[PDB]
């Protein structure tokens, strides 16, 4: 019983620009997703200062990138706080509205694509290299859910009963575009992380 | 003042659009000439323009970087030192600031955004007032009088409404005075001058 909702209009507009831009420095997506994964991890680490049993669903704090060449899929996983079904809907489909609006405003006032992470909406940069994402997430406060988008006006949310179980946190499963298959190669991934995410405070496992 | 801005406009604007502390630090480091009163002042003016253009969401992003620059200049005056040589320690202090510090940082950002909105509202009201000056010009009568004003200046009676008004010829030369103003404001058209 998957459910379908429309994005706020500003989010759909931003996804439209991002998925069509020929901006040539596309590898900044991975930086943005690693920085989101690092924030999700800070969140669970913060919560567990007053509440150490929140860690027990997955005591390991990490980020892990797994290419799946046979599906043209790149997955980025973190063991951060995760999102509940209501957080998937709200956070990805609704309250990004003012960030994506401010960023579109910045783009008409002299900013470029690589500044997207300054506006709190770097998540959407994944459309530079993917035409579709599944966000699989497990918060301590809910079941595991899949949020899915193809950069159009709607997304779906589905109770996850298909994927490997996550103790906690989130996997971004990117369905890479035909011309962006380089991001399947371990070597290419290492160069991008060394280039942009050297300073990240969690291990990045590949 | 004048051509500092002309040289560096894009770079000031770019700094205005950043947000992450490491990026803001790095960018000022590569362009330490940006760290000065003139960039603070131009960012303040750019926030007012954005808010007047109805780019409210971007104004908030720029306001944050404005307060950051203002805080750099403040801390520099505290320490007796040059802002270009001490800005890095603002960023060092902000990245691990106490909760209470970030709360006052946020109150000063919000107060700043309110002053920017009060300033934009002045520019908007200036334009509305000009617009209404022209609505006024456009309804002036043939002798340059506004028939709204003249209406209200008239003795009570007069016609939300003809030969009745005529029978009301009872009053000295005061009658010439209001009648003339009715002609000049277009309230009355002399059918035969």
């Amino acid at each position: 019983a998957s459910e379908t909702f429309e994005f706020q209009a500003e989010i759909t507009q931003l996804m439209s620009l991002i998925i069509n831009t020929v901006y040539s420095n596309k590898e900044i997506f991975l930086r943005e997703l690693i920085s989101n994964a690092s924030d999700a991890l800070d969140k669970i680490r913060y919560k567990s200062l007053s509440d150490p049993k929140q860690l027990e669903t997955e005591p390991d704090l990490f980020i892990r990138i797994t290419p799946k060449p046979e599906q043209k899929v790149l997955e980025i996983r973190d063991s951060g706080i995760g999102m509940t079904k209501a957080e998937l809907i709200n956070n990805l489909g609704t309250i990004a509205k003012s960030g994506t609006k401010a960023f579109m405003e910045a783009l008409s006032a002299g900013a470029d694509v690589s500044m997207i992470g300054q506006f709190g909406v770097g998540f959407y940069s994944l459309f530079l290299v993917a035409d579709r994402v599944q966000v699989i997430s497990k918060s301590n406060d809910d079941e595991q859910y899949i949020w899915e988008s193809n950069a159009g006006g709607s997304f779906t949310v589905t109770l996850d009963e298909v994927n490997e179980r996550i103790g906690r946190g989130t996997i971004l499963r990117l369905f890479l575009k035909d011309d962006q298959l380089e991001y399947l190669e371990e070597k290419r991934i290492k160069e991008v992380i060394k280039r942009h995410s050297e300073f990240v405070a969690y291990p990045i496992q590949l | 003042h004048k051509t500092f801005v002309e040289k560096y406009e894009k770079q000031i604007k770019h700094f205005g659009m950043l947000r992450r502390w490491d990026d803001s630090q790095k960018y000022l480091s590569d362009n330490v000439h940006l760290v000065c009163e003139e960039t603070a002042n131009y960012l303040v003016i750019w926030c007012i323009d954005l808010e007047v253009e109805e780019k409210c969401a971007l104004m908030e992003q720029v306001a944050h970087q404005t307060i950051v620059m203002q805080f750099i200049l403040e801390l520099a005056k505290s320490l007796k030192v040059d802002p270009r040589a001490c800005f890095r320690q603002f960023f060092t202090k902000i990245k691990t600031a106490d909760r209470q510090y970030m709360e006052g940082f946020n109150d000063e950002l919000e107060a700043f955004k309110e002053r920017v909105r009060g300033r934009a509202k002045l520019r908007i009201e200036k334009a509305m007032k000009e617009y209404e000056e022209e609505e006024r010009k456009k309804r002036l009568g043939p002798g340059g009088l506004d028939p709204v004003e003249v209406y209200e200046s008239l003795p009570e009676e007069l016609q939300k409404c003809m030969l009745q008004d005529a029978i009301s010829k009872m009053d000295p030369t005061d009658a010439k005075y209001h009648m003339q103003r009715c002609i000049d404001s277009g309230l009355w058209v002399p059918n035969s001058k």
